[PDB]
């Protein structure tokens, strides 16, 4: 009968967790509704005052992103929770399935979080304009909040935090769910699912950052010819310094392999543009060690390969210092091709 | 409002620490998972300050999401459990370089948590089972100097021992 106390403890705690999940869901929806009411509804009811004070539609759009879609999803999610926990949270209740039902609806967070960096940075600029700071603070006041409270930045941050809270709440709930309990497999499933949701948001933001790196790389290259990197590419796959052998002049050039593109530059804006090859109009021929033909200017090729720019009838040779650097580059290009071919 | 961000491994007891501090009592049987962004009225050195505390529980495994909490921080509390050498190591491996990357000028306080367990016999024996021992004060002071922390402080969310001093020292590390 000591175990009689232990099982009851497990359930006492499970009930605590269920109550937290529900109550904090309520708090979160409350917060989202505050952001909507105090700011968005207020700006729409008087768009002219908003604009003549400094908040353009682009500004509001970047600032608040898709916070309202998130709100819609959580009105529905919460309604589902309340329904599941009727007429109140009780130990035997099964919450796993609700999460599982919404596992796919949460994708709306992906858009939001990716945007948040841009939002708060912009907010820093908006707080520099006097009348705009005034406006945003007035919105805070009319919403029932004070100026000695958490500033807007925290409310805007709150969804990231919240979507990251579910795996924890579910790990704890699972911790309090016995093996024979009906909710058990559904809860563990819910844990794995929400973890995947969070990871997906993470990766979304990461691979969107890679674009920022494409733009920043293009900015550091002098005398750029042709279409923008962010126009035709998604990420840089490989960069390094290689030996390029054209027809009649030999220099060392820095190479950059993107998906769909190959760029080379003159190292110094850190670089100077020298050339670009679209990768589908590119061919790779291997050169065997100790070869000395016309393209290589009659030089001994080791760790080398030929790159055929077919769109310009141009061949040239690339050599890497070490035996392995070669393989690294070759497999990088094979990767690029296989993926681009697969995308079709 | 001073921005104090709490960073550190899961199972340091960040949430517990903050809840216990802000509510003036250790929550007890059930430790809550959620700590909403809080703004307290703290009295430090005869003057009233407005301490805003930000928890990061849950973001520990999501590296691209974490940095969103760092802008405009006035002071970081990097936390490690005195009974988890892994979380101690991660002060060096994971948290300090990241915080320093996004905030090179923001003061850092190294906070050892779960002080109540460092000499808890059961915990020590359990740690010894895996050829491990709790982090001693000098070890932690060494860690604090290494990452160039403004202070090294130990505390217990349970017994409240040394807990007030952590956030007072945060406030002091910001104002001056």
């Amino acid at each position: 009968f000591a175990a009689a106390r232990e099982s009851e403890r497990q359930l006492r705690l499970r009930l605590c967790v269920l109550n937290e999940i529900l109550g904090t869901e309520r708090d979160y929806v409350g917060t989202l509704r505050f952001l909507q009411s105090a700011f968005l509804h207020r700006i729409r009811q008087n768009v002219a005052d908003s604009v003549e004070k400094g908040l353009t539609e682009e500004n509001v759009k970047v600032l608040f992103s898709n916070i309202e879609d998130i709100l819609e999803v959580h009105k529905d999610f919460l309604a589902a929770l309340e329904y599941c926990l009727h007429p109140e949270p009780q130990s035997q209740h099964e919450l796993g399935n609700v999460f599982l039902k919404f596992k796919d609806k949460f994708c709306v967070y992906e858009e939001y979080c990716s945007n948040h960096e841009k939002a708060l940075r912009l907010l820093v600029e908006l707080n520099k304009i006097p009348t705009v700071r005034a406006f945003l603070l007035s919105c805070m006041l009319l919403g029932g909040r004070k100026t000695t409270d958490i500033p807007l930045e925290g409310y805007l941050l709150s969804p990231i935090q919240r979507i990251c809270k579910y795996p924890l709440l579910l790990k704890e709930l699972a911790k309090r769910t016995p093996g024979k309990h009906p909710d058990h497999p559904a809860v563990q499933s819910a844990l794995q699912a929400m973890k995947t949701v969070c990871s997906n948001i993470n990766e979304t933001k990461r691979q969107m950052e890679k674009l920022e790196a494409l733009e920043q790389l293009q900015s550091h290259i002098e005398g750029w010819e042709g279409s923008n990197l962010t126009d035709i590419c998604t990420q840089l796959l490989l960069q390094g310094t290689l030996l390029k052998i054209s027809a009649g002049n030999i220099q060392e050039r820095a190479f950059f392999l993107f998906d769909n593109l190959l760029v080379y530059c003159k190292r110094k804006s850190l670089y100077i543009f020298r050339g670009r090859i679209n990768t589908e109009v590119m061919e790779v021929e291997n050169v065997e060690d100790g070869t000395a033909d016309y393209h290589s200017n009659g030089y001994t090729v080791t760790n080398g390969w030929k790159i055929h720019n077919t769109a310009k009838n141009k061949w040239f040779v690339c050599m890497a210092k070490t035996a392995e650097e070669k393989q690294k580059w070759l497999d990088a290009i094979i990767r690029e091709r296989e993926q681009r071919e697969s995308l079709k | 409002a001073i921005k104090c961000v709490v960073v550190g491994d899961g199972a340091v007891g960040k949430t517990c620490l903050l809840i216990s501090y802000t509510t003036n009592a250790f929550p007890g049987e059930y430790i809550p998972t959620v700590f909403d962004n809080y703004s307290a009225n703290v009295m430090v050195d005869g003057k009233p300050v407005n301490l805003g505390l930000w928890d990061t529980a849950g973001q520990e495994d999501y590296d691209r999401l974490r940095p969103l909490s760092y802008p405009q921080t006035d002071v970081f509390l990097i936390c490690f459990s005195l009974v988890s050498p892994a979380s101690f190591e991660n002060v060096r491996a994971k948290w300090y370089p990241e915080v320093r990357h996004h905030c090179p000028n923001t003061p850092i306080i190294l906070v050892g948590t779960k002080l109540d367990l460092r000499d808890d016999k059961d915990t020590i024996e359990k740690l010894k089972e895996k050829k491990l021992t709790p982090i001693t004060y000098p070890q932690g002071l060494a860690m604090a100097k290494e990452i160039g922390a403004v202070k090294y402080l130990e505390c217990s969310a349970l017994t409240q021992r040394g807990l007030k001093t952590v956030f007072d020292e945060a406030i002091r590390a910001v104002l001056c």
